[PDB]
């Protein structure tokens, strides 16, 4: 009941996936909305697409 | 009060007429799958003197 | 803004998009893009405030950079081919530049930040028009130039768009930012299916436009821009909350609603071309979108949040303005799955 | 392709990089935006004159007109932002967040 | 099948146009009539199924499930009458509409002739269940239960959709008759292993399988009575029906991929029975018993012998009826005392004799008392598992012992002993509740009298 | 306090306002007729009529037909000295092995 | 004895600046209700000799 | 037809209908003064339309039948309870204050709509701009809380940043002892329970904040009781004043069109009065909200739209 069903079966599939998605959402949406920053990101993306794509 | 009875208990025919309509639609769908009627090797049969279709 | 000026600007935006979609000349397509942006900026800046001004400035910068890149790609293609007709581009570098410019115009990752930024900055009608029309045009250009698209780059951008939209929608609370991330994810799906079947691309475009129109018009009807503002709608007009809930369910791809049809058709088309991993990952990633849709639906329809006292006066008064084609868009966004074979008509 | 085209393309790339790397001001961003159009005009006119594309000689004029209209729009937006905030710094454009 | 499908789509407008005080009467009467009409599907052939049209067909496996669904709808209506007294007319009509839509989707799912339509309807059943749970649940955990249920099901089923479209592209058709006649062996390669995994894992998450089952206690505990009745009795059988249908094209790879799932299912029977031994909540006990029975059905389907499919079908029907009856009894006890704790109310045999009799009969049917169809299915599965290997007998024996232990434990805890002194709101049992229990229990004994109707197409 | 919330109402007892309540509805006539229709339809119609219908369903599974055919084949086989059960289901003459 | 419905704590959980608060997000603030931020505020000339 | 962009295109301009007497003469005054009589006198002499002071059943009056609704369905507050127990623990004081502010906002919207649709001036006994004096008086005495004051300030900002300023603080300056004498003579016990400190706080709020604030925007005409008795002098002073005060001189046809579109839509007017700020005084539980809404829908002529209620005598429903 406690060790398997309530702890580890909850930890493997639903809790770990939820934690990963929450961390990724925080990382993605933690932007400060600075045009300089994301235009520099645009420049990096442009260079990567021009060079490492054949 | 007869109108009030009809005005309140007219919903009790919906399911029966739906059942009748479903039976009619089942027959109409069965009439579209008569490609092998009286043509199967197992049930091929000469028609009776007063008969045109083995089944409907 | 004067009503005549407003309708003139709207017609100018529509005429620019129509010129883009009917022109066979790269110069004319670029002219249409320029006209569209020029007439679109005041629509964003209709309701004047610092946030709207900032959103318009960011949108102008992004669209101007994209237009410069697109014109550079056109010139490079002209250098090596001497052709102005919009066909399969004859230079890989020009094709890459054109693809990047069109992705920047659409909002595909990693060119996505301006989409939530501008959508939050501008009002509901401006966001609706922005999403719908400004994604309608570059998708037409991409469909015209589909046969030269680099599948690796296109699919990479599409998958990035799907993932970024899912995670952003997971973390956001503002309705307009949620809509922006939903738009990003759906554009990712469309561009993923683009290099294989432009008919499937157009079908996804139509379904997404219908669902987005329904959702935005419901939000305008309820006059809600945040989660808690929408949480009070059940105490004034519970029908709108239920319609919004079914629309949110449809946008999540749940069968047997209309939103499942684009995903289903795209999966079928991609798996026809011996592509399994990409459809599997795309299908699994939509669960994030469905999660934040369901979280939004909990606060508005399936539960009853606390209300206020002036809601009694709200009950006493009645909505006046009537939305155009709202019931039609609600029906078309939830009950057209049995009419799927019409994609042959769309072909 | 000769080296003049190489130099023009390099100038366009440098102008694009300058636009994508802000320092303090929005005016410099508009200046970098206008340099890209200058490079595009030079490249287009060189290509058209080299190949004797007679009917294409009107394209650079249209490009210049539309880009100048875009520049006017950008200047209007810049002066509105400056009137709102006090400076044309791009740091002030942070009310909206991703 | 239209003669059964159309009357439900007529139940909808009848419900929405009936008077405010006649909705329950009309819905119950016409649901009973539809069940009587659907009883005609039990006249199955011996060699091939009943092919009504290009879209719908009925088999010896589909017919008992359709009859069970059509019979289960009016009982859910009665339970809803019980717990929805103070609801408004529009919300009551919406609840009835959700139940009717769920029944219609289940009927079409069971009678679908193609795998893609089967998938579409089998996923369409999610929406009404989620709405019912998250809207008419009583406690805070209903939202979490709905999220867990929906996401477990979808994470299971999306690779199934990918596999189905791939199979159609590869072979030509997803029609069940064609994929059965034109079946070809599945080679032992990684691609075939992953296709097998996609299909089987989808249906196992739906089943559920041990380790993928937490959504079942979460949803069944927090759902209303009608939701719990439909979740345990019919919605759990979608996975079993799918596995019995989808395994036609997965041989002989099923002979090699079945080991992890067989071990999981048997050890899950043991673990879930042991969990039932020490549960402080009655609904959780019933949910874990359902998990154990479904694990036994999984074992039968995976070993995949003619004696195991008959046992699987019989056990599915019997478990559906028994779990519905147990949930109804637990809901009556809850509605009396407004708490799901099992040791809170005692002496219920002294206070309510007839309910004590119903509890005794339900608990006897749960522990597979002969000659009940529960025991028939369990014994067939045990014999097939014994033929498969000779330690499955040990596992089944210990599972059966623990099952009897926890069934009689819950019976003794709830009904026997000294009544709680401070609980003085135990009113006499209602005629509605007694009739609900009788309508649950009598078909079980009638199917015991005539067992060949629920033994599947391999009889 | 945090809200202007109604207190939790006491649960109503159907037997207080109607000692003859069947538990279906608080209206006496509606409750009585709900009980009557449920009992009549469900028990009488469904149980009795469906049970006898299933009991007297025609033998479409061909169990008795199979028994009669088996009796005929057994009689013919043991009358002529042939084995009761054939060695092969199909004809080796019609089957062509790869060689 | 009645169905549970969300309360002020649930509404406050759902009514922050963003879900899943962190240090920076807690430093952030929700936007104004009407999306109009408060403002943050002649030429003199001495002529003659 | 209904006013809108099509009417504006056709040529229905607001400045065409405006005249010299098209003035929103809000008459700001004090408690229990002759402001109501003075406003009625001014309205008749100048030909303007008089709006009685806004209230709970004023908000109830404009919609449906003019008869007021039950206090449970509308307002959920009473002035008598505020008089009897100002510091009660149910938040009735701030609930009443917020409801009265909403009612005054609705009344101001109605007055603006009437002025912009007919050209006739309007006389208001009190407006949203002078409503904050009661809130300050309550806060000084400790009847309400700082959180209530902050919520009121937020709502007032977001809802009154849109509309045009009032026209005159006709401050009928009556000393507090005279106010108490008038209250005692009137004989209503609930208002007789009003303390002297509460009356002084209202006068302090008027004279220290509202009077200086409105002096910059427009002219302020202050009169004593005896001066306010002579309404002709007040009318003469009103007609005399002329200057470039207020945004009215710079108001344009497009701005008037936008304002008319705003004020003709009542739900847009009362949009930010229900912002999701969960103060215990104004927050209503889900179950109580559901029950009260069900009762309000069960009201006779309010289940459907006004033209679609058969129980109150609406015909041709199937063709409407
Ligand atoms: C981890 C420890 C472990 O391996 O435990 C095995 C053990 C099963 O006992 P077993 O029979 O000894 O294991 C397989 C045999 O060793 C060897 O069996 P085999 O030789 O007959 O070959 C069969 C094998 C063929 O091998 C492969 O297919 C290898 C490639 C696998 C690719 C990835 C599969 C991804 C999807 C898995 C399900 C996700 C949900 O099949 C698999 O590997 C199937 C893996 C998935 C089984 C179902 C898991 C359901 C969820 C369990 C609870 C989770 C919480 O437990 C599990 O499989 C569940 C572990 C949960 C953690
Ligand atoms: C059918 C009966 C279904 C259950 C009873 C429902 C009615 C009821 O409440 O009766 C008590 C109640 C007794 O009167 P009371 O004193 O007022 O009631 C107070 C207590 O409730 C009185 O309760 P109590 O505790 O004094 O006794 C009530 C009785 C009621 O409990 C039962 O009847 C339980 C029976 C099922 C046990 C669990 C399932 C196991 C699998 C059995 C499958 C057999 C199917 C056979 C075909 C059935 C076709 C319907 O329970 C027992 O006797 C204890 C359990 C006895 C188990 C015996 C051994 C069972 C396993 C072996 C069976 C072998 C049979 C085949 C042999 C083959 C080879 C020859 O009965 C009536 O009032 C009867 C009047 C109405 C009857 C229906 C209409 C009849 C006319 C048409
Ligand atoms: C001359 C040629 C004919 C012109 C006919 C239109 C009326 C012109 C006269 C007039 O009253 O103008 C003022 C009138 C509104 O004046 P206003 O007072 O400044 O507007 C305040 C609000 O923005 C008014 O917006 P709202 O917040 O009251 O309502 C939202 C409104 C907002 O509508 C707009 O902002 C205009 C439409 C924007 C695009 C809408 C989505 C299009 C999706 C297309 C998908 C692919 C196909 O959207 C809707 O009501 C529904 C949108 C369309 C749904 C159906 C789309 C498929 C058909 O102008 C319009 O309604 C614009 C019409 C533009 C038509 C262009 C035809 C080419
Ligand atoms: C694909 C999605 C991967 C998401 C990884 C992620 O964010 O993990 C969280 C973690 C951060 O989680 P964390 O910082 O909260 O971890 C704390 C862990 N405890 C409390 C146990 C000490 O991110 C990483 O580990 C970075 C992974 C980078 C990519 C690696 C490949
Ligand atoms: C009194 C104590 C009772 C409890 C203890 C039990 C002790 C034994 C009691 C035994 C009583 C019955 C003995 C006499 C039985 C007579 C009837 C029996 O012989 O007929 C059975 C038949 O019974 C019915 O088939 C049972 C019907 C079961 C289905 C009822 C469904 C009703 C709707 C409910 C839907 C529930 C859905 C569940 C999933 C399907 C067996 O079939 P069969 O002998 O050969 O039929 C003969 C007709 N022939 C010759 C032409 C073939
Ligand atoms: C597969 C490669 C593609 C990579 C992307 C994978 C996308 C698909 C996997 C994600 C599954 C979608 C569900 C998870 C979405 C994010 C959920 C989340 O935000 O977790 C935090 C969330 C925060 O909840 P709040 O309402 O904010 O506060 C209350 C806290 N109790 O925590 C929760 O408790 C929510 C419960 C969600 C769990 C749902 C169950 C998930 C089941 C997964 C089964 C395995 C899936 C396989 C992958
Ligand atoms: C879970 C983690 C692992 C699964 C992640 C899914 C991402 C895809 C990874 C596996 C992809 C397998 C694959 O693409 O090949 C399968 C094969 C490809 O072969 P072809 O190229 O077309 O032709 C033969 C070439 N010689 O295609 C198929 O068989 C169709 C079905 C493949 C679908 C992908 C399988 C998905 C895995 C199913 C696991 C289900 C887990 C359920 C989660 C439950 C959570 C509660
Ligand atoms: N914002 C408010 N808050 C609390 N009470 C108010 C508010 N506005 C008006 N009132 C109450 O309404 C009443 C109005 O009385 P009033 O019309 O001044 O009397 P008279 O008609 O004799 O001049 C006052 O007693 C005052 O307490």
């Amino acid at each position: 009941s406690s060790l398997l069903d309530l702890i580890w079966l909850e930890t493997i599939l639903p809790k770990t996936t939820s934690f990963i998605q929450m961390k990724m959402s925080i990382m993605v949406s933690n932007q400060k909305g600075l045009i300089k920053l994301y235009f520099l990101s645009f420049l990096i993306t442009i260079m990567i697409s021009m060079t490492l794509f054949n | 009060n007869v109108l009030q009875i009809v005005r309140d208990h007219w919903v009790h025919i919906l399911v029966p007429v739906g059942f009748v309509f479903g039976c009619y639609l089942d027959r109409r769908s069965d009439e579209k799958l008569t490609a092998f009627r009286n043509k199967s090797l197992l049930f091929k049969r000469e028609l009776r003197p007063n008969e045109e279709v083995t089944w409907k | 803004m004067n009503p005549i000026i407003y309708t003139t600007l709207i017609m100018t935006v529509m005429s620019g998009t129509m010129l883009v979609m009917i022109s066979s000349h790269w110069l004319l397509i670029w002219i249409g893009f320029e006209m569209n942006l020029l007439a679109m900026i005041p629509v964003l800046m209709k309701n004047f405030n610092p946030r709207a001004t900032e959103a318009a400035t960011k949108y102008f910068l992004t669209q101007a950079t994209a237009s410069m890149m697109l014109m550079m790609a056109i010139i490079i293609n002209l250098l090596y081919s001497g052709q102005w007709t919009i066909t399969k581009m004859f230079n890989p570098v020009a094709m890459t530049m054109m693809t990047m410019a069109l992705a920047m115009k659409l909002g595909l990752s990693p060119f996505h930040f301006w989409v939530p930024e501008v959508t939050q900055g501008i009002s509901l009608q401006a966001g609706l028009l922005l999403l719908t029309w400004q994604k309608l045009a570059p998708l037409s250009v991409l469909c015209q130039i589909s046969q030269s698209i680099n599948p690796n780059l296109m699919l990479t951008m599409a998958m990035l768009s799907i993932l970024i939209g899912g995670w952003g929608g997971l973390n956001q609370t503002q309705l307009r930012k949620i809509m922006a991330y939903s738009s990003i994810a759906h554009m990712g799906w469309m561009t993923a299916v683009l290099p294989y079947n432009t008919t499937m691309t157009i079908l996804n475009l139509l379904i997404y436009i219908t669902m987005t129109l329904a959702m935005f018009m419901l939000l305008i009807h309820s006059s809600a821009t945040t989660t808690l503002s929408l949480s009070h709608t059940w105490n004034k007009m519970p029908v709108i909350t239920s319609l919004m809930m079914v629309t949110l369910l449809s946008m999540g791809g749940l069968p047997p609603l209309s939103g499942f049809m684009p995903k289903w058709m795209i999966i079928q088309e991609m798996t026809k071309n011996e592509s399994i991993i990409m459809p599997t990952l795309m299908a699994m990633t939509a669960l994030l979108n469905l999660y934040f849709y369901m979280r939004l639906a909990y606060s508005s329809s399936l539960t009853m949040f606390p209300s206020t006292n002036n809601m009694k006066m709200k009950w006493q008064f009645e909505h006046t303005k009537q939305m155009k084609l709202l019931p039609t868009m609600i029906v078309l966004s939830t009950l057209v799955l049995p009419m799927t074979p019409a994609l042959s008509s769309l072909n | 392709m000769p080296l003049v085209y190489m130099n023009i393309i390099m100038a366009f790339a440098i102008a694009l990089a300058g636009l994508l790397m802000y320092r303090s001001h929005l005016m410099s961003s508009l200046l970098c935006l206008e340099g890209m159009m200058l490079s595009l005009f030079i490249m287009s006119t060189l290509i058209i004159l080299n190949t004797h594309f007679t009917l294409a000689n009107m394209m650079p004029i249209i490009l210049l007109v539309f880009a100048a209209c875009e520049a006017a729009l950008g200047l209007s937006l810049l002066v509105m932002v400056s009137n709102t905030y006090g400076t044309d710094y791009v740091q002030n454009l942070n009310l909206l967040q991703c | 099948m239209l003669k059964i499908i159309i009357p439900t789509t007529m139940l909808l407008p009848m419900t929405w146009m009936s008077k405010h005080n006649m909705i329950w009467i009309n819905a119950t009467v016409h649901s009973l009539l539809i069940s009587l009409i659907s009883l005609s599907l039990l006249n199955q052939l011996g060699e091939n199924s009943l092919n009504f049209s290009l879209t719908f067909f009925s088999d010896s496996l589909s017919a008992p499930l359709l009859v069970l669904t059509t019979w289960l709808l009016p009982l859910m209506l009665m339970a809803s009458q019980s717990h929805l007294s103070k609801e408004t007319t529009t919300r009551k009509k919406l609840y009835i509409t959700m139940l009717i839509l769920l029944q219609l989707f289940l009927i079409m799912t069971f009678t679908a002739t193609e795998l893609i339509l089967f998938y579409i309807l089998f996923e369409a059943t999610l929406v009404p269940t989620l709405i019912i749970i998250t809207r008419w649940g009583n406690q805070t955990e209903r939202l979490n239960a709905g999220l867990y249920f929906l996401f477990y099901t979808l994470a299971g089923s999306l690779p199934l959709l990918v596999a189905l479209v791939y199979i159609q592209n590869t072979t030509g058709s997803l029609n069940f008759l064609i994929i059965h006649y034109w079946s070809h062996p599945l080679s032992n390669s990684w691609s075939n292993i992953f296709m097998w995994l996609a299909c089987i894992m989808a249906f196992m998450v739906k089943m559920p399988l041990y380790g993928l089952h937490l959504w079942l206690p979460k949803a069944h505990v927090e759902a209303p009575i009608a939701g719990s009745m439909v979740l345990a009795a019919v919605l759990l059988k979608l996975g079993g029906y799918g596995m019995m249908r989808i395994t036609t094209i997965l041989n002989p790879l099923t002979n090699y991929m079945a080991y992890p799932f067989l071990m999981l299912s048997m050890w899950g029977m043991i673990m879930t029975s042991s969990i039932c031994l020490r549960q402080t909540d009655l609904k959780s006990l019933i949910a874990y018993s359902s998990v154990s029975h479904m694990a036994l059905v999984i074992v039968a389907i995976m070993i995949q012998t003619p004696w195991s499919f008959m046992g699987a079908t019989a056990l599915m029907i019997a478990h559906g009826l028994t779990s519905s009856m147990l949930f109804c009894l637990a809901n009556t006890n809850y509605e009396r005392v407004h708490s799901r704790t099992m040791i809170l109310a005692r002496g219920l045999q002294t206070l309510l004799p007839l309910m004590a009799t119903w509890w005794l009969v339900a608990s006897l049917t749960n522990l597979a008392l002969p000659p009940s169809i529960n025991l028939i299915g369990e014994l067939f599965i045990i014999t097939a598992s014994f033929s498969w290997s000779n330690i499955t007998i040990i596992l089944m024996g210990m599972n059966m012992m623990i099952t009897a232990l926890y069934s009689l434990y819950m019976l003794i805890t709830t009904q026997r002993g000294k009544y709680t002194h401070h609980i003085n709101n135990i009113k006499p049992s209602f005629t509605r509740e007694n009739a609900l229990m009788a309508l649950h229990i009598l078909p079980l004994l009638l199917l015991t009298l005539n067992p060949k109707m629920i033994l599947g197409p391999l009889y | 306090i945090r809200l202007q919330e109604d207190p939790d109402p006491e649960d109503e007892n159907l037997y207080e306002k109607n000692p003859d309540s069947h538990g279906y509805d608080k209206d006496p006539i509606v409750d009585l007729w709900n009980m009557r229709v449920v009992f009549f339809f469900g028990f009488s119609i469904v149980l009795v009529l469906g049970s006898t219908f299933v009991a007297y369903l025609p033998d479409y599974r061909m169990q008795e037909w199979a028994r009669r055919e088996a009796e005929r084949l057994v009689k013919y086989r043991e009358a002529n000295g042939l084995p009761l059960m054939e060695s092969n289901c199909f004809d080796p003459n019609k089957i062509q092995l790869p060689e | 004895a009645r169905q549970w419905q969300p309360d002020v704590e649930w509404a406050e959980q759902f009514g922050g600046a963003v879900m899943y608060p962190t240090k920076e997000t807690a430093h952030w603030k929700p936007p104004p209700w009407n999306d109009v931020d408060p403002p943050k505020d002649n030429l003199t000339l001495n002529f003659g000799p | 037809l209904q006013y809108g962009p099509l009417a504006f295109v056709l040529g229905e301009r607001t400045t065409r209908k405006l005249t010299e007497t098209s003035k929103v003469i809000t008459v700001d005054g004090n408690i229990c003064s002759g402001k109501g009589r003075l406003a009625r006198e001014i309205a008749e002499k100048l030909g303007l339309r008089h709006f009685p002071e806004a209230g709970i059943h004023y908000a109830d009056s404009t919609t449906g039948d003019g008869k007021p609704l039950d206090v449970q369905l509308s307002g959920n507050c009473s002035l008598e309870k505020f008089y009897d127990d100002p510091k009660s623990n149910d938040g009735n004081s701030y609930r009443l204050q917020s409801w009265l502010y909403a009612s005054r906002l609705l009344q101001y919207a109605d007055a603006l709509e009437h002025l912009l649709s007919t050209g006739q001036g309007v006389v208001l006994e009190r407006s949203i701009y002078s409503d904050f004096v009661f809130l300050e008086a309550m806060y000084r005495q400790g009847f309400i809380r700082k959180q209530c004051v902050e919520h009121y300030n937020e709502v007032k900002k977001v809802t009154a940043c849109e509309y045009l300023p009032p026209h005159v603080v006709v401050y009928v300056d009556v000393p507090v002892p005279e106010i108490q004498s008038r209250i005692q003579k009137k004989g209503n016990p609930h208002e007789m329970k009003i303390t002297a400190a509460y009356l002084q706080d209202i006068e302090n709020a008027y004279k220290k904040t509202f009077l200086p604030e409105m002096s910059e925007k427009c002219e302020v005409l202050q009169y004593s009781a005896r001066e306010a008795e002579d309404a002709e002098k007040v009318v003469e002073d009103i007609e005399y004043l002329k200057c470039d005060k207020g945004p009215w001189p710079d108001q344009d046809d497009r701005t008037f069109h936008r304002l008319r579109m705003l004020v003709q839509n009542k739900l847009e007017v009362l949009n930010y009065t229900t912002i999701p700020v969960y103060l215990p005084e104004i927050t209503i539980g889900a179950h109580q909200s559901d029950r009260v809404f069900q009762k309000f829908t069960e009201l006779p002529g309010r289940k459907y739209s006004p033209g679609y209620n058969e129980d109150v005598g609406d015909k041709w429903i199937w063709l409407k």
